[PDB]
């Protein structure tokens, strides 16, 4: 359920982002999702721990 | 002055192979027994490479290319003189030349009109070009130089900088290792996408002696270079060659114990496009908001909403007929691919002052 | 402009091809301004005249409705996974398996 | 007098140099733009003459060669560490030690 997290971007799609907004904010909107996964996923491999 | 040659007899080329050829230093960094993972252009492992015999066999081949050519020749007496490269070999660009006479190396770029069969001929003739027009380049380096010799070199072109891996080794392609430390970093700044071999010809019509050259591909890919503590390089890993170099380069190690081990995932490329909508049986008539006969005010603008239809955004983002055009919540390169329900189209006239309050919030 | 992006059945696209299914082919695709990677494939789901696309848990399309035709054409079901290196030590030998 | 700005890879640069070395001392150096602190110490090791400046395990400029002397010269940072005071009960006495 945690891909469907926005994360604070405008869209929870990936691809989405990629053809909806200019590169320099694409960047920005995907840097911000996968360190949101990033962080969702260092919890779950520390709950798995 | 150029002389056309006749006595040229047709032959297919030939395949050999890239044992273990084709490594380089990726850069200019010392390193101490350590082993160390970059993203280069490597020439990859068992690697299928044309070769090229001149004996009476001629050969001088054009082929285009980006960049990474590796040019690998057993020699003797001196045959390859001279490199030439460029992107129309002609006046109305600029070419890359290399030359080398008795004395030492030249490096030049310039607009210099090349010939159909460029070629060299006590050597005192020099015949590959005309006349140079547009250059001011020069550079002037020390000379470089039974089969018993081998010289390896590659030429590379990124961000303008065009460097030069060289390597000469006294001796098909030997089984052995040799790294290819760089020789010269020419600052030249602009694109090549020909090249062309020149040769030297012995007079005693014209004899050729026995000599033959090897061209390869350069790759983008990860290699796995082992520095020992004197700063050489002895082993390269490809990282996708073999499932073996996979491991060790997944690892990070020359050395794999005994166990299961995971390195990547498989994936399926995609090679077509099943796209699944028919079109809409008439156009998106923006000309209406656009070429309107008259317009409205910004407190009170006209909305004229378009939908069902099929629009064409590139008299907007790659056409430029108009002063300013800016999207904020949608890409501007990829306005056409995308899809939507309907656009709301709000024209209105703003003076010059205020155009910039148009932006959310 | 004001774009409803992708918050309703679309019906504004430049270029359109309109290719048939075709089974056991993972690849790209873009549906109604949506992008992804599969199979198009069948399913027996009885889905209501209204209805234009479905979603998972993960709120990740698996369906579609197609205008013109009226067919599934189900949203990346294509296989994906692993693959795992079986290798003695390289003091032995050097030989290697391919597990998926 | 006329110049171009972005449109060629630029070698007219003023002198920012500083006119001055260092030895046997640590100082914030600027070799061709990286900014680093360590002090310039020799090196025994041979340097092929391509090469610049090396990088550690850290991926930090451990050595570097000058841009116009031919010596090759190391970078080791100075003295730098965390230290710890070693003191009974206040109630006792205030007497205090310093260790490194
Ligand atoms: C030789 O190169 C050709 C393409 O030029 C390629 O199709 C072929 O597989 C190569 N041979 C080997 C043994 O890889
Ligand atoms: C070799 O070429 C260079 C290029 O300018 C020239 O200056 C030199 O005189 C040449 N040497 C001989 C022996 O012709
Ligand atoms: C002619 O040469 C000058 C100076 O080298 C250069 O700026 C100009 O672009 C050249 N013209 C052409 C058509 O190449
Ligand atoms: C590559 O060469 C072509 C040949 O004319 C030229 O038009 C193009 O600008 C070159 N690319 C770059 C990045 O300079
Ligand atoms: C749409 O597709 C039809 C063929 O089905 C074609 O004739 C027409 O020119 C295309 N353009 C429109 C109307 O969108
Ligand atoms: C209005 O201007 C556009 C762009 O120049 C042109 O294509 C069109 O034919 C003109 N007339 C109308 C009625 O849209
Ligand atoms: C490595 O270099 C040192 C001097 O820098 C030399 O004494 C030593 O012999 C070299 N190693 C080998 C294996 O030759």
């Amino acid at each position: 359920k945690q891909l469907s997290s926005k994360f604070g971007a405008i869209s929870s799609v990936l691809n989405d982002i990629f053809s909806r907004l200019d590169p320099p904010e694409a960047e920005v909107q995907i840097d911000r999702l996968i360190t949101g996964r990033l962080q969702s996923l260092q919890t779950y491999v520390t709950q798995q721990l | 002055q150029c002389v056309n040659l006749t006595t040229r007899t047709q032959l297919p080329p030939a395949y050999t192979n890239s044992f273990t050829r084709g490594v380089y230093y990726p850069d200019k960094v010392f390193r101490s027994s350590v082993l160390h993972s970059t993203q280069d252009l490597f020439l990859p492992f068992f690697s299928n490479v044309t070769w090229f015999h001149v004996i009476k066999r001629f050969d001088n081949p054009v082929l285009p290319f980006n960049d990474g050519v590796y040019f690998a020749s057993i020699e003797k007496s001196n045959i390859i003189r001279g490199w030439i490269f460029g992107t129309t070999l002609d006046s109305k660009t600029q070419s890359l030349l290399i030359v080398n006479n008795a004395t030492n190396v030249v490096i030049k770029v310039c607009e210099f009109q090349f010939c159909n069969d460029p070629f060299l001929d006590m050597e005192s003739e020099f015949r590959v070009y005309s006349s140079a027009n547009n250059c001011t380049f020069e550079y002037v380096s020390q000379p470089f130089l039974n089969f018993k010799n081998l010289r390896e070199f590659v030429f590379k072109n990124i961000d303008g900088y065009f460097k030069i891996y060289s390597k000469h080794t006294p001796i098909d392609l030997p089984q052995g290792f040799s790294a290819l430390e760089p020789l010269v970093d020419l600052p030249i700044g602009i694109n090549i996408t020909r090249f062309q071999t020149l040769l030297a010809l012995h007079r005693s019509g014209w004899t050729a002696g026995a000599a033959a050259y090897y061209v390869g591909y350069l790759q983008p890919r990860t290699f796995l270079l082992k520095y020992n503590e004197n700063g050489t390089i002895t082993d390269a890993v490809d990282c996708a060659l073999d499932p073996l170099s996979e491991t060790k380069c997944t690892l990070k190690s020359f050395t794999v114990e005994k166990g299961i081990y995971q390195t990547s995932n498989f994936r399926v490329q995609p090679t077509e496009s099943i796209v699944r909508f028919p079109n809409i049986t008439n156009l998106c008539p923006f000309d209406e908001v656009f070429n309107a006969t008259r317009f409205a005010s910004v407190y009170a603008w006209n909305r004229k909403r378009i939908s069902n239809c099929v629009a064409d955004y590139s008299v907007l983002y790659n056409l430029a007929p108009f002063f300013t055009f800016k999207c904020y919540g949608v890409s501007p390169t990829k306005l056409n691919d995308l899809c939507f329900t309907n656009v709301y189209a709000d024209s209105f006239v703003i003076r010059g002052d205020e155009v910039r309050q148009i932006a959310p919030g | 402009l004001s774009f409803e992006l992708l918050h309703a059945p679309a019906t504004v696209c430049g270029p359109k091809k309109s290719t048939n299914l075709v089974k056991n082919k993972c690849v790209n695709f873009n549906f109604n301004g949506l992008k992804g990677t599969g199979v198009l494939t069948e399913s027996n789901k009885k889905f209501l005249p209204f209805q234009q696309f479905g979603r998972d848990i993960a709120d990740t399309t698996d369906a579609v409705r197609d205008p013109q035709t009226l067919e599934i054409l189900d949203i990346t079901p294509c296989s994906f996974g692993g693959v795992s290196v079986i290798t003695p030590g390289t003091n032995t030998s050097n030989q290697v398996a391919v597990l998926y």
